[PDB]
């Protein structure tokens, strides 16, 4: 019906094997966690499961693309994105770093309550 | 400084260490106490039991939830080195119960160690919700989990008078037909008795007879002192001083705002275990709100939060257990609420603990980094390995051969 | 569910009638409640019967 | 039913307009009543389910339809809604779904329903 | 609240181990059934588990 996934995950270990068990082609960046490892290499074809060892060794910018719309497993550098996609994280050290800032605790509490509740 | 090397000095990021959750885990003996009493001294600014940030104050911000008294000592300093300690122990602590959700005062009042009677939970949510209507009547919508106050006692006088014997239009045996029912709050009130008729019936009232151990149980906790931080006992005037406009107050000193206190302790040493966990999810979710209410003001200037909050859980094995019955729902809840979402709002939870296989993994899952100490147990040895990530032939092979 | 919920709450009537003074009277309270009166509060629940006579209520 | 000003009402639909108040419960037989089957049954679903209605956070889904202008909505208010998660009101390629903003505990209903769309 | 426990026991894969993890020092004795060897192995620190191979011969 023209409906097909591509999952992005920190932990692969923890998302349910009902669909990344579907994924035929996969995107393997660097992975720090042997769960993740075992579950990765169980998943993979066995064509690359030799070439599978590398994944706790991917430099920055670099995957591994295996499955089959790639004839053979290749380690594949990435080229940044433009324009970057950055988060509006808060980060707490700086701020911390700065003298105590008074909220004025005053429009904060008149906004708990939009009219009277 | 470098365990293998003493000469070597170790640094991390600072901005990807406070900003996101930490657990702290271990075991007794090997100082865990002593490893977050040191990493707290180094943040907040304390050297050599001396402030560095003696001519400014740093902007440092710390909550944390003591339930045994002994981390006082670790930031009590000599005064005239100005550090000033908002110490919260459970006979300062001032939180209205009027505040108060709906299951944080149904379990606080309604709840018994036997089962309840049928119409008494609606009885009492009726009572509650028209007494915050009538003491409140500038505000337009009314609930009962909205947070405006209300006298206890008066709800207590409208269950007192279950004694209702002339009814099953009004009939009640006071004066001669008074018909409102607001003056039930007013006085206890006294009726006549069943052995007399007119024009219409005089016998016993529809609740007549079934709210009686409601009242035992519930006027017990009217005169509870161990309770006394909820401001329950009203009749007191310091207990009614604080009302819906004094909102305002009683949440700087949660802040430490009112003494300008970077370190805020509140210690709930004195807490009973039965009004523990409501007291926690009422200054989890209280603290979520403001932070909230505050991120989304700042939004239209196009700038994110100023004062970030940072909340550390002392042994928090207790309130978020990994299995357990009813009595922490609430906290749970709350610290959930913080644990998902706060990273948008300006919230931080190091949460530590003694066992953290007995900790809901709802919350320790979203921790992006650890310091574990000493571990005994081997379920502990097992779970931590599992939950960091990075473990590769190093880092699980010296969680028990820690010193 | 049936037994233990009367067992409980003879227990508690019991505790109760036998110390007035106690406000939080608990059935984990280690107060004194005999035990024969509880047999017996369970041999008439057992053996109970309800009068629907009309005019007067069903006691 | 019997309602307190007496009249019986035969047709239950009248509950959705408003709520109704009901009489006492009597033992004699000039005016015997006895509880409904749901009797006192809905308390704590009731108070969780206003609870629910009355959240300020959730006002994406449109709960407060008593006094807000939320009942405009309707059936005829329609597939035009459909094509905003899609992008045919403007056009756009991409259809980004943020939910940083979405309270925790209704996250994944709505990841389901658009799916499911 | 000083109040401890030392646990006494022949058959450690008997009782349960919620309570002989609590333990941090062990008195050990000959032990001649292999399933609480191995528990007892288990149990113990890391630093002991090459001189405890003498538990069978402890006499």
């Amino acid at each position: 019906y023209g409906l097909s996934l591509m999952v992005v995950s920190q932990r692969p270990s923890e998302v349910s094997d009902t669909i990344l068990s579907q994924c035929n082609n996969f995107i393997n960046l660097r992975l720090t966690n042997i769960n993740d490892q075992n579950y990765i290499k169980n998943l993979l074809p066995d064509n690359s499961r030799s070439i599978s060892e590398i994944l706790p060794t991917l430099g920055a910018g670099e995957c591994l693309v295996v499955g089959d719309s790639t004839p053979i497993p290749s380690i594949v550098k990435l080229e940044l994105p433009n324009p970057e996609p950055r988060s509006q994280s808060i980060k707490f050290h700086k701020k911390w770093s700065e003298s105590w800032r008074t909220p004025s605790f005053e429009e904060v509490i008149m906004r708990w309550r939009k009219e009277n509740g | 400084n470098l365990a293998q090397n003493e000469e070597v000095s170790f640094t991390l990021d600072g901005d990807k260490f406070f900003s996101k959750h930490v657990a702290v885990v271990g075991s007794t003996g090997s100082g865990k106490s002593c490893a977050v009493a040191k990493i707290l001294q180094n943040v907040v600014g304390i050297n050599d039991a001396r402030n560095i940030n003696k001519s400014d104050k740093k902007n440092s911000h710390i909550i944390i939830f003591d339930i045994h008294s002994e981390y006082k000592s670790a930031f009590e300093i000599d005064k005239n080195e100005d550090f000033n300690l908002n110490y919260l122990d459970v006979e300062k602590l001032k939180l209205p119960y009027w505040l108060m959700n709906s299951e944080e005062l149904e379990t606080l009042f309604i709840e018994s160690n036997e089962q309840n009677s049928h119409n008494q939970v609606s009885q009492f949510k009726r009572a509650v919700v028209l007494n915050k209507e009538k003491y409140n009547p500038e505000f337009k919508k009314i609930t009962y989990d909205s947070p405006v106050y209300f006298n206890i006692n008066e709800v207590f006088n409208y269950i007192y008078n279950l004694n209702e014997e002339v009814i099953n239009l009004p009939k009640l045996s006071n004066g001669e037909l008074v018909e409102n029912r607001q003056i039930y709050f007013n006085e206890k009130l006294e009726f006549t008795s069943s052995n007399t008729s007119k024009a219409t019936k005089a016998s016993n009232g529809p609740f007549n007879g079934e709210f009686n151990r409601f009242l035992s149980r519930f006027e017990t906790k009217l005169t509870d002192k161990r309770l006394e931080f909820l401001l329950l006992n009203q009749d007191v005037e310091e207990n009614s001083k604080y009302r819906t406009e004094h909102f305002e107050d009683i949440l700087k000193q949660f802040m430490g705002y009112l003494d300008r206190s970077n370190v805020s302790i509140i210690d709930l040493s004195g807490i009973p275990f039965e009004v523990l966990s409501i007291t926690i999810s009422l200054i989890s979710r209280l603290i979520f709100d403001f932070a909230f209410h505050y991120s989304k003001l700042q939004h239209q200037k196009d700038e994110l939060n100023d004062i970030p909050f940072m909340i550390v859980c002392e042994e928090a094995h207790n309130y978020i257990p990994r299995t357990g019955g009813i009595e922490f729902k609430a906290a749970k809840k709350s610290i959930e609420r913080i644990a998902k979402e706060g990273r948008k709002y300006g919230l931080s939870l190091m949460v530590v603990s003694q066992r953290p296989s007995e900790v809901s993994d709802t919350i320790l899952s979203q921790c992006n980094n650890f310091i574990n100490l000493r571990l005994t147990n081997i379920n502990d040895q097992n779970y931590i390995k599992n939950l960091l990530p990075d473990n590769s032939r190093s880092i699980s092979e010296i969680l028990p051969t820690l010193g | 569910h049936n037994q233990v919920s009367q067992f409980k709450r003879a227990v508690v009537l019991n505790k109760e009638k036998y110390n007035p003074e106690f406000k939080k009277i608990t059935y984990d309270s280690p107060v004194y409640f005999n035990i024969n009166e509880v047999f017996n509060y369970i041999y008439n629940l057992n053996e109970e019967v309800i009068n629907k006579i009309e005019g007067e209520p069903s006691l």
